[PDB]
RNA sequence: UUAGCUAGUAGGUGGGGUAACGGCUCACCUAGGCGACGAUCCCUAGCUGGUCUGAGAGGAUGACCAGCCACACUGGAACU
RNA sequence: UACCCGCAGAAGAAGCACCGGCUAACUCCGUGCCAGCAGCCGCGGUAAUACGGAGGGUGCAAGCGUUAAUCGGAAUUACUGGGCGUAAAGCGCACGCAGGCGGUUUGUUAAGUCAGAUGUGAAAUCCCCGGGCUCAACCUGGGAACUGCAUCUGAUACUGG
């Protein structure tokens, strides 16, 4: 059971989205 | 006495070298309250002064509408790029039914009674335009009158 | 286009099918859990959405979104599905209503009361 | 004062009958053009007096047969 | 079907005055009139098209005292009638039978008036009308019944109303406490700063 | 037999009546050849309750046409006030 | 082919409009004439002249004001394809009643305030501000 | 992405039948009739006055109320 | 019974949704791509006006939200009222029956067309002016309308024969 569950996407490898970064660009701003 | 609306404004950009270079177009529209109207559009790094420019530029280029009583004097349809527009006379009372740039044109321009509809692009820019367009070529009982070499009687 | 092409063959609505077909125009249906589990949301979102497979009245076979903060809903409990759907998660297309035949309101809410089954708070 | 039309016949193998196109210029509801829209009658004639693709005119009777309830009162411009 | 809460605070939301209170005491006093009410009060948004329209719809129910639905019905009925649109709606506003009382001067406030309308005290041609938004007519005289004249309040109202603005539309008598709608008012006879025009907008949308 | 007779099409409690030519088969608010006027019971001081097309009823009554009791009544009372 | 002759007129007036051409020569028939004439008293056009006996040929001349041209809109309105006829209540207001329409009645072809003014509808022409 | 359908079938003569005309029915005679202006077949559906929506033209609809139709446990049948 | 008259005492009588933008209405605390939200765009990875709680506010109100279902916006099947070189869209190219359209002049006809009339287009419903229930909804008197069909009598510019 261990083993599938890290299998299992719940687990997937998480990335984030930059503010200064290289994919930075926020077409609109969160708040107007 | 100028009364004037800011339509819209929005945030344009340049991509360089560096990255990208943002900057501001303001929409403004003035008028009279009367036959004058103009519209602006203005370019800057800053709105505030972007806004000044259109405002600027709206105050120069004006255009005069012969206008009945506070409405148009009979239907018309002004087009420009996308936005194609029909206007429409109505009874004193209704207020000016219109849609957006649209609306803001006529506020000024001092017609206070219209039905309007914007077929086509709604682009503020180019609808306002459109609108202005449709304005100028309206003509008065008097202006055909003239044209045809007949009294207004008679046009009726 | 032209007049006489129109009246040879004239021109047809475009039919829009429901999103909601279990429904078959009803505003709920009750309807069986099959099973209760969690899923992942498409991209971007991260969570474990809470969604259960439920065997409607009808003969369909569709799975619900189980809304709000926790769930007593098990194996064979009855549900009041309605047409409602959550973009991210790939084929649901029904919300369970909270609070209608063995589903709970949820715990400890105190906005917005009415969509997840709660009593107003005594006093 | 009777109710009569005026129709191109069509066919007339059957004895004692014929059967007579009857075209109507309709307008079109929506579309508001004009279509000639065609109207085929059985017609009881006895005699056997008409020809294929003459014009004749005719009226609303008691019926004949079963398809039949026109019987045609005058011809007009038989042979070509 | 009434608002009960807090008069003044509608008030300062619209930005105006809406004679919302007696008129004894001067509204600055009472409250802050010019900030809007509540904790991000100082702070003013510019306000949208959508916006401003809605809040002259407000300012204009608030002002009568009537519920959305009844407002409704009131603009489409004057969209049926002829003439003029805006104009028609403000007549009809002005024609309830509360309005009509609060303008002779037996309410103070109009929210008083609408009271003595439901308490049975207002005879329209001498036969009792409880209804608020009971339309008087042109020459309906319209009376305090004389179980109602006694009252200390009525009185008060009426003096209250001799110091503000008498209006041109009603003959209004301080003793025998009865009024006649002589004809239903003009646009102009009414205050300025109402705008029906985007009210008519509002509702066109 | 084709019968002049009431029609009840008013509110609840506050009947208002017409009145009606009718094959005598046909329901009561049902089917009808001819309405030949009204009759308002609940009918305020000032305005006319009742009002009957009688040239229509005499030509109904001529045919052979019965006439019910109370819209024989009315008829009775139309005659009474003219 | 050619099929619709008053049209082809229309056009023709339209595009002369356009190129600031004085005078305007095409076919005669006699409705094309009636036509010019009825513009002519509704001053649209200076002056319509008709020459030829075997295949005269109508010469209409264009009308100017302030360098911009009268003739503003000239539509067709029936057309062979899709013809038009209208009940004396149903006649248009072209323009708001500042232009024309021009209308084929049983008492000759006229303006539609003419026809209105006679009580009787027809065939519309074509619409011209 | 249903193209061919139909032998009482289309018409005639004469008998019989109906309250009444009529292939309604029967016997003989002719070989028609319908169909791309969609016959036939399949799926769906009670129709209308109206109702909702819409600036209108339209679109959707046919609870109540009223007009017409059909059905009365399913299939048949006549009697009065 | 409706309705009226008397009695007492503020007495028995306010909720629901929402407050990132579209969209009227903003702050603090908790959480920390979790838990959750969500109509669309999209929020949440430790300063979240977008989750949950509060305070504050906005809109509706004896209701207020959610879902389902229709029209509208959608000129997004475009008759009114769209398009087709590159965005979806010109048969690979002809000939040609059915079909649609048809130069110009006269006469005639009068089918379309237009006008006027007569019959009908059930009542109700819609709309207009009124009347009656304290008002309203509701009921109700008269009109208009029901854009149509049929016939008759005219008109003959246009189309047709
Ligand atoms: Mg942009
Ligand atoms: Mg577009
Ligand atoms: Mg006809
Ligand atoms: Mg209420
Ligand atoms: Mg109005
Ligand atoms: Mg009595
Ligand atoms: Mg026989
Ligand atoms: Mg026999
Ligand atoms: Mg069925
Ligand atoms: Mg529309
Ligand atoms: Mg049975
Ligand atoms: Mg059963
Ligand atoms: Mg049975
Ligand atoms: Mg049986
Ligand atoms: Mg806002
Ligand atoms: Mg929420
Ligand atoms: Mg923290
Ligand atoms: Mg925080
Ligand atoms: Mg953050
Ligand atoms: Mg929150
Ligand atoms: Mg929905
Ligand atoms: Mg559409
Ligand atoms: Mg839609
Ligand atoms: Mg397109
Ligand atoms: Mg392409
Ligand atoms: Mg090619
Ligand atoms: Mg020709
Ligand atoms: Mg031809
Ligand atoms: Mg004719
Ligand atoms: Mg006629
Ligand atoms: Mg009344
Ligand atoms: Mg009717
Ligand atoms: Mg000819």
């Amino acid at each position: 059971a261990i083993e599938a569950l890290l299998h299992d996407p719940l687990f997937r490898q998480r990335v984030e989205k930059n503010k200064k970064g290289k994919g930075s660009y926020m077409r609109k701003g969160k708040h107007g | 006495e100028l009364q004037e609306k800011l339509i819209a404004v929005n945030r344009v950009s340049k991509t360089v070298k560096g990255g990208r270079i943002f900057s501001f177009t303001a929409l403004t529209v003035v008028g009279d309250g009367n036959g004058r109207v103009g519209f602006g559009y203005g370019k800057a790094r800053e709105v505030p002064a972007a806004i000044q420019k259109a405002m600027e530029k709206a105050r120069r280029n004006m255009i005069n509408v012969a206008l009945n009583n506070g409405t148009l004097q009979h239907p018309v349809k002004g087009v420009h790029t996308g936005s194609r527009v029909f206007m429409q006379p109505a009874s004193e009372g209704t207020g000016i039914i219109a849609g957006g740039a649209m609306r803001a044109v006529l506020e000024v321009a001092g017609v206070h009674n219209v039905l309007a509809k914007a077929y086509g692009s709604t682009n503020p820019i180019n609808v306002v335009r459109a609108t202005i367009d449709g304005l100028e070529n309206m003509n008065s009982p008097e202006m055909v009158a003239a044209k045809r070499g007949k009294s207004v009687e008679e046009i009726l | 286009a032209t007049v006489n092409q129109l009246v040879r063959k004239p021109r047809a609505r475009k039919v829009a099918k429901s999103n909601v077909p279990a429904l078959e125009a009803c505003p709920q249906k009750r309807g069986v859990c099959t099973r209760v589990y969690t899923t992942t949301p498409k991209k971007p979102n991260s969570a474990l959405r809470k969604v259960c497979r439920v065997r409607l009245t009808n003969g369909f076979e569709v799975t619900s979104y189980i809304g709000g903060e926790g769930h007593n809903l098990q194996e064979h409990s009855v549900i009041l599905i309605r047409g409602g759907r959550v973009k991210d998660l790939p084929g649901v297309r029904y919300h369970t209503v909270r609070g209608a035949l063995d589903c709970s309101g949820v715990k400890d809410r105190k906005q917005a009361r009415s969509k997840y089954g709660v009593k107003r708070p005594k006093a | 004062k009777i109710r009569t039309l005026q129709g191109r016949v069509v066919s007339d193998k059957m004895e004692k009958s014929i059967v007579v196109a009857i075209e109507r210029f309709v307008k079109h509801p929506i579309y508001g053009k004009f279509i000639k829209r065609t109207t085929k009658l059985h017609v009881h004639d006895e005699n056997n007096e008409c020809g294929i693709g003459d014009v004749v005119e005719i009226r609303e009777c008691r019926p004949l047969s079963k398809t039949k309830s026109w019987t045609l009162v005058r011809v007009v411009e038989k042979a070509v | 079907a009434r608002y009960l809460g807090p008069k003044l605070k509608l008030s300062r939301r619209e930005g105006t005055d809406l004679f919302l209170k007696s008129g004894v005491r001067a509204i600055d006093t009472k409250c802050k009139i010019e900030q809007a009410p509540g904790q991000h009060g100082a702070r003013k948004p510019r306000l949208s098209d959508y916006g401003v329209q809605l809040r002259e719809k407000q300012k204009v129910r608030r002002i009568y005292g009537v519920l959305e639905r009844q407002f409704r019905n009131y603009y489409k009925e004057a969209a049926r009638l002829k003439g003029n649109t805006g104009e028609n709606l403000l007549a009809l506003l002005e024609g309830r039978l509360d309005n009509v009382v609060y303008r002779m001067g037996f309410g103070a406030t109009r929210a008083e008036a609408r009271q003595l309308v439901s308490h049975k005290a207002i005879m329209v041609n001498g036969r009792v009308v409880n209804i608020a938004s009971y339309q008087v007519s042109p020459n309906d005289v319209v009376s305090i019944r004389e179980k109602a004249k006694k009252q200390s309040r009525v009185k008060a109202a009426l003096e209250l109303a001799e110091q503000r603005e008498k209006p041109t539309w009603l003959e209004v008598d301080a003793g025998k406490m009865e009024g006649t709608f002589k004809r239903k008012p003009e646009r102009s006879d009414l205050s300025a700063d109402i705008n029906e025009h985007l009210i008519v907008e509002l509702y066109s949308k | 037999m084709v019968t002049i007779r009431l029609a009840r099409h008013g509110a609840k409690k506050r009947p208002f009546y017409q009145v009606v030519v009718a094959d005598s088969r046909n329901a009561r608010n049902g089917r009808f050849i001819e309405r030949v006027g009204f009759f308002n019971p609940i009918a305020s001081e000032k305005e006319e309750g009742t009002r009957l097309d009688l040239d229509r009823i005499a030509h109904w009554v001529g045919q052979g046409a019965t006439i019910s009791d109370r819209v024989a009544a009315l008829i009775k009372e139309v005659n009474k006030a003219a | 082919s050619m099929q619709d002759p008053i049209a082809d007129m229309l056009t023709r007036i339209r595009n002369g409009q356009a190129a600031n051409k004085a005078a305007v020569t095409m076919p005669s028939s006699k409705l094309k004439v009636a036509i010019a004439n009825v513009l002519k008293e509704e001053g649209f056009i200076e002056d319509f002249k008709v020459e030829g006996d075997t295949k005269p040929e109508l010469e209409l001349t264009l009308k100017y004001f302030q360098g911009k041209a009268v003739v503003e809109s000239i539509q067709r309105v029936s057309r062979p394809g899709l013809r038009i006829y209208k009940r004396k209540d149903e006649l248009p207001k072209v323009m708001a009643g500042l232009g024309i329409a021009v209308v084929s009645t049983s008492k000759g072809v006229m303006t539609d305030r003419a026809a209105r003014q006679a009580g009787l509808g027809g065939e519309i022409i074509c619409y011209v501000a």
